[PDB]
């Protein structure tokens, strides 16, 4: 929801699923790029977190 | 926004102002009941909503 003035009074539910997906799309990107193991796997670390 | 007491008072007519003098403040011995207004308080609104 918008805040009077020009800001946002949002419940972090969004700011976590956004994270679940920012990281998620970046992960699929990192695989089309075919980056080395431990790096894209460190990405799956961030996916499970 | 710098607040002013009463000044601009919408959502009512002049019936409520029968006890809200030339200052928009309640009388010197009124019979306020139910849901009337004691003193007028003004506050600004918002960018995103206009």
């Amino acid at each position: 929801v918008p805040l009077d003035g020009g800001r946002f009074a949002t419940s972090d539910l969004n700011d976590l699923y956004r994270r679940v997906i920012n990281r998620n799309n970046r992960l699929k990107r990192l695989l089309d790029l075919a980056a080395p193991d431990i790096i894209v796997r460190n990405e799956k670390r961030m996916l499970q977190e | 926004g710098p607040e002013e007491i009463t000044a601009d008072i919408p959502n009512v007519g002049e019936a409520a102002l029968s006890k809200l003098d030339e200052s928009g403040i309640v009388y010197i011995g009124a019979e306020v009941t139910g849901g009337d207004i004691l003193v007028g308080k003004v506050t600004p609104k918002g960018e995103t909503q206009l």
